[PDB]
């Protein structure tokens, strides 16, 4: 019969009536489950020892991603699908979040022989990737409702990510002023959103998924790691202190994260080099965080 | 009181441990690198104190046996008897307990079983966690031993050329039992002059190495020749035994793993066409992640007239890039596995072996599985009539002839190719209409896989 | 927004009359709730064929016989006698599968539904695909 | 612990939804533990390649769970 | 610019205005940070992204350093500065804690180019050291209550430590009476102290750093390894029962700690080799424990 | 319809990919033991079960591409070149990919620059996450190929007396490309009979080898005969592949690692004064974390007169 | 649930065979399944024993269908010793891997079917599977 192998598998997310195939993944992982009510009516009459389990609900899903950066920057829709707004190539953290419920759209997960698995009523709920010495990718980390096996699905034959970038050196500025030794550059962002189950007694004898979820926060994080180096004796540009408000920016050849006003908060490790960990967030009234999309070329 | 030899040792293969006949053992002529034996584990439990005065004291216990090792080498030798009058090769019960957990059937059609033209060895019946169980009887000068419960765990086949074609086995057992008194008598059942004549009179010299490779996405047949490789049979088999802490343990019991035909094929560059370079450069510019290559490795050449050789085919191979051998002559690295079309279809590969194969019978070997089965060589379509045109709504039901004349699968499919002016249905009957002022062409192709190409060009016109 | 399932695996069964019967119910998504009506067939017919291959030139195994049974509750059945079920196995692969010999291969299965009058456009439409086998019996 | 496997598009026997009442009954030559009527619950894992994994408990009003112990010849 | 080895380091412990120069030193771990207070003001006005965190505390530093046993001893005024009485060279455990708050003493971690980490206020809180078949060595874990970078600093030039002392097999008696098959040796002393937070609304827009603490408990634990041997059948003197009090000391050929009366309770592992383990602490109303500190030729 | 022998392979080092002149690439005369290839990566998908009857099938992918190898060795062989009357050493870019990461400035003071009297190579700029990036050119008999951007990972020199100076090169390629037609006319960039006299006139003998060895925290010269050596300059560069589950992939860029000068000399003990018995006498005997040490390896021994020496 | 028509059948030998089917009708809509049994009118039921499934097996035994309490729904497959000795005859003579006293004998199934009760010949099969010969030691 016909077993299903991930490396010949397709996935497709749905948003707006058209297909997002995302190649140059990587590695994804997912699971499905079942939530189920086992309660064990032990009496005096009878000790019974054989319990009453029914399943009533789905447990929601939790499918994670890793995608390679592309040319054609259609991983960027992650950042438009959990919130930010966009102009042009560029896509801005707002200051406030724009509606209650997030962006929800489904996927599906192809494998040969018309086999597949449709995850419905997902929304994105993190995204974060590590400026290295190794290749950047971004894990998306999604969370689904309801998920179903289906016959017929949708295939992203056009809309596909390109060639993967090339590597490129990470570097973080203040200003125009580089920061001297760099280790490596993680970046978050986060949708925290939460399920609100309306399991009712009018789903008795069915089986519950969850279809409806509201936004907690939204958030745009950075922990940088440099080396403890000093060029002065009582240096006041590098030091220990905390920034209440910095201009930061973590560039690159292809993406630059930007920070108009930045809370640092710093952190000594007395290890074989002594290394600073940085704790980057934006300011209260700091301008919307940027993320450029630079494809080739800037 | 008497030293044996290993000169004097014969091996003899059975499937039961009483009632030794010709059909159940027949003696395995092996080669100086024989080897068996089965070793044993052990533990010591030693004090570590840190005091003065420290206790420096082990002691050592017998824990487990390990399963039986044994291996031999064994020349590829088919021939036909004089009993059945079909083509098999010595080691017959060696290659079905290989290829298929059943038990022995010559006149079946899965696994080892053999034919008037060819002995056949197909692995379709390998999904079995305890492959067909032997047991290998040794003979030392006077000592008897043997090892209980056998199981293949892989054929090793070199292509060594200038040397002559050689098979080594080996596998393991649940254990090596010395045995006091004969089992059977070694002069009755060990292989007599008259069929060590036959035998002889039929050697595979690895010299002779003609290889078939093909590109079956793109349609590219490539003239390789061979400098050195291999092709390895695998079953993976491990040999569970029992952990007790009281009393030693033997293996109880054995389960295979997966099923692996790989090979490796050396050759020099050539820049000729369709050449190793060729080759080597579409490899290199395509890559992809799947290949579909058909590679039919056949030791002992192809002639005309009869010949022994031994043939390995793959139908859906998967080739590695290759790598170049940086020698001084330059050459490259054709490194293959014999993949299913589907995991639980079996069918990765077969085997073929004979002393006599002419050019006919190892090309319908490749294109039907057997090498007595027929296969189409040429075919020129024909029309319903001698009919050499077509007019405009006018039907034309051409039908086939096909060389040879006693080929199993006659039929053939219908296509249209070139120019849209015509339909052909299942049956063959190409039915035109109005507005078709343009030559159309018509294609047939059997239904074997023997890549038989009929065509002709109809001068289909407007009318009178 | 939901995806459908025109691919449909049938199962028929050896020596036994196989009936299957599609319902079309019109659906819509308003303020009020989902309000399905039976759709009417009039002048809306069935056919649907076997072929052992999807590639053409594929030998056709057999055909189904279309039938409507009630157009007020929008219900049409396609099916085929025994014989068609006897010819469908004689014609069906001879390789079997392992933890379940019944099951063969029979060929790849289309049904259209189309609606032809003079004044009806000519609309054709493949409402389902898929595959058919065959449960091998020993009876009869 | 089984491998995602299906036989056919849409299968009924072979899927991931819950079975309230099955008879199962895990066999070997020496053991069987039996399940006259079984709660089973289905979990794939999108991993190398694919696995379902059950979760076999016995129904509320089922038989008493069978366990069979042979020594040699069933 | 300048990095910062571990390597290339020395660490000076400076207490009563002299500079105790701690060498032999195998490894040492520290770490700085700080406090922060991080709200998100979201409201049905503006449901914001961007939180109000500000930096106001310096979070207390936990440096551990592991030190050889040097023939000088210098080594011994941990013990002496976490809190045991001295009398020539053994130091006692005394029946109460002497003081409420600890002794407390500043530490520096000297770098080369004049740079430097100044931990203030701390006190010693740990001190274990296994006796066993490898080289004995003390963990000492110090805590710290401010820490900060200066320009010039304390060396300790004069007071350092020797050279190592050679290793030797350690052994536990009875009396006098040497108990069998030992395996490893641990000592463990502690003073658990407790920071004692009084963070106020004067010292808000500032940065605050803990100053004062209190001496919760100070103990002396050992745990004592053996093999399960028995030289008898029913023997009395090796066996599992506790006992209440008995006289006991895990001898060295330069240490020996001393209970004058210990409670041990006993722990059988049935192992490869049956191995049986002690925990033996002080009784109610022993004797103070003693630890001698002896450098050659006892 | 031809064989090819590795005895008729030519090397070019190029620093461009068109536009070849003698000033972007040179042939590079190397030695039977030149190698170059790529590997790939794949794996095997196998069904692991356990009850009877059970599925016995695998299945391959193409996954990856390896960093293509390549490696050859060279003979030391300094001259004057006529055009520009300075000292130069004919794989000199080589050695200026292997020293920083800059463009190519024989007039400057970094990396490899050349004089009226010397060539010199210094490595006061390689701080660079990607050193100068150079394509060898491989032509077999009549078929060529390269290899696609290029970085010189090390250079191997084995002081082996009684035997030439030699440097042994070794490196990594983003791809190795198979090309149909001739980028440049191999006749014309190839070295003519002249500059071969002329190296040819300059060789440096491993025998003829001085060593000069100095404490720096004593001020103590020592006088050690050598018996046989080796030296590396190492880069640590390691290529980056992006992981592609659908298509196979090949490296893209690559990240330099820390640049080590190592070193291992084998000489006899000798009892003389300033010999290397107190040398080790010494050295056993401080037992120092750190040592301050300057070492002046001469390969082809120093003389009144002019002799060739690296 | 789902469908369980596949059961093997194990038959002793020289033991007549006879097997009794309580025909029912669950339905899981109320919680409590209704236990409503089906109520057997124009019912007859057919089945045959063939070694194989291939084409032109040869018939090895024949079912016996008897129908008694049509009311309750149960009904009653039998065939006689000497129906069970023709079967014991051509039984394969390989052993069962779980039990060493089985054989293979062979396939069946049973097909249900109504005959003109709404003018529809509503023939389906009921169960199928593998028979077993089980050797006996008494005769």
């Amino acid at each position: 019969m016909f077993y299903s192998l991930m490396r010949e598998s397709k996935i497709v997310i749905e948003y707006d009536g058209r297909g997002y195939h995302f190649d140059a993944l990587s590695n994804y992982d997912a699971s499905t489950s079942f939530q189920e009510f086992k309660t064990l009516r032990r009496t005096i009459h009878n000790r019974t020892n054989y319990a009453d389990s029914i399943i009533n609900a789905q447990d929601p899903s939790s499918i994670s991603l890793a995608i390679n950066f592309s040319t054609t920057l259609i991983e960027s829709n992650f950042f438009d699908w959990m919130g930010f707004t966009r102009e042009g190539n560029s896509l801005f953290l707002p200051r406030n979040t724009p509606n209650i419920e997030p962006i929800m759209f489904n996927m599906y997960i192809i494998n040969h022989n018309n086999s597949c698995i449709y995850f419905e009523n997902c929304y994105v709920s993190t995204v974060d990737f590590s400026l290295d010495k190794s290749i950047p990718i971004l894990n998306v980390g999604i969370e689904s409702g309801k998920f179903s096996e289906v016959s017929t699905f949708r295939d992203g034959y056009t809309i596909t990510q390109g060639e993967v970038l090339p590597y490129s050196a990470p570097a973080v500025y203040t200003n125009s002023s580089p920061l001297p030794a760099l280790i490596s550059a993680s970046m978050s962002f986060q949708q925290q959103c939460s399920w609100r189950e309306d399991r009712n007694i009018f789903d008795i004898n069915k089986i519950y998924t969850n279809k409806r979820a509201y936004v907690n926060e939204m958030n745009a994080s950075a922990t940088l790691a440099f080396y403890y180096v000093k060029r002065l004796v009582g240096d006041k540009f590098l030091n220990l202190d905390p920034e209440t408000r910095t201009p930061l920016i973590i560039k690159n050849k292809y993406v630059s994260i930007t920070f108009p006003l930045a809370r640092i908060s710093k952190r000594l490790n007395f290890s074989d080099l002594y290394q600073v960990e940085y704790d980057v967030i934006p300011t209260a009234d700091s301008d919307p965080v940027e993320i450029n999309f630079f494809g080739e070329r800037k | 009181m008497s030293l044996q030899l290993l000169r004097n040792t014969r091996i003899f293969v059975s499937t039961v441990k009483t009632g030794h006949n010709k059909t159940n053992t027949q003696e395995i002529l092996v080669q100086d690198d024989i080897s068996w034996g089965q070793d044993s584990n052990s533990t010591d439990i030693t004090v570590n104190e840190a005091g003065p005065r420290p206790t420096r004291g082990s002691k050592r216990f017998n824990d487990s046996l390990n399963a039986a090792e044994w291996s031999f080498s064994t020349y590829i030798l088919p021939y036909k008897d004089k009993n059945t009058s079909k083509q098999i090769v010595p080691d017959y019960m060696l290659w079905h307990a290989l290829s298929s957990g059943r038990a022995i059937n010559l006149e079946g059609t899965t696994g080892a079983h053999n034919n008037a033209t060819n002995f056949m060895v197909n692995f379709k019946d390998n999904s079995y966690h305890e492959l067909a169980m032997l047991h290998i009887y040794i003979l030392t000068d006077k000592t008897w031993s043997y090892i209980d419960s056998c199981q293949i765990n892989q054929a090793e086949v070199n292509v060594d050329i200038e040397d002559i074609g050689r098979v080594t086995w080996s596998g393991n057992g649940n254990q090596l039992i010395p045995l006091d008194e004969q089992p059977f008598d070694p002069d009755q059942i060990g292989i007599d002059d008259e069929t060590y004549m036959t035998i002889q009179g039929s050697y595979i010299k690895n010299k002779l190495t003609i290889l078939k490779i093909k590109d079956m996405d793109t349609n590219k047949s490539y003239d390789i020749p061979i400098t050195g490789g291999t092709f390895t049979i695998n079953n993976n088999i491990t040999y569970l035994t029992p952990n007790v802490m009281s009393r030693v343990t033997i293996p109880i019991g054995s389960f295979t793993g997966a099923f692996e035909l790989t090979g490796s094929l050396t050759a020099y560059l050539n820049d000729k066409s369709l050449g190793s370079m060729e080759l080597y450069k579409d490899l290199i510019k395509t890559l992809k992640v799947v290949n579909r290559f058909e590679i039919a490795l056949v030791l002992g050449g192809e002639y005309d007239d009869e010949r022994p050789a031994a043939i390995l085919v793959a139908k859906q191979a998967h080739v590695n890039i290759p790598t170049i051998e940086t020698d001084d002559v330059l050459g490259t690295s054709v490194e293959f596995k014999a993949i299913p079309s589907d995991l639980d279809a079996g069918d990765e590969g077969y085997l073929g072996f004979s002393s006599k194969y002419t050019r006919t019978t190892i090309n319908n070997l490749i294109v039907n599985g057997d090498g007595a089965t027929d296969a189409v060589t040429a075919i020129t379509v024909k029309s319903a009539g001698n009919v050499t045109t077509l007019n405009r709504s006018a039907t034309l039901q051409m039908s086939v002839e096909v060389t040879p004349s006693s080929a199993r699968n006659k039929e053939v499919t219908w296509a249209i190719t070139a120019g849209d002016a015509a339909t052909i249905n299942a049956t063959g009957l190409l039915r035109a209409d109005a507005s078709k002022t343009g030559a159309v062409t018509v294609e047939a192709t059997a239904k074997d896989g023997s890549g038989v190409k009929g065509t002709k060009v109809i001068t289909v016109t407007a009318g009178g | 927004m939901s995806t459908e399932n025109r691919v449909i695996d049938l199962v028929v069964d050896e020596n036994v009359p196989y009936g299957l019967l599609m319902q079309f119910m019109d659906v819509d998504d308003s303020v009020y709730p989902s309000t399905s009506k039976p759709v009417d067939l009039t002048d809306f017919s069935l056919r649907g064929s076997i072929k052992s291959s999807l590639e053409d030139g594929a030998e056709t195994v057999a055909s189904f016989t279309t039938a409507i049974v009630d157009a007020a509750q929008g219900v049409a059945s396609i099916s085929l006698p025994v014989s068609a079920v006897t010819t469908i196995a004689s014609k069906a692969s001879k390789e079997r599968d392992r933890y379940n010999p019944r099951q063969r291969l029979a060929g790849y299965y289309d049904v259209i539904i189309t609606r032809t009058a003079v004044g009806s456009a000519a609309s054709s439409f493949r409402i389902m695909e898929g595959k058919v086998y065959i449960s091998d019996g020993v009876t009869q």
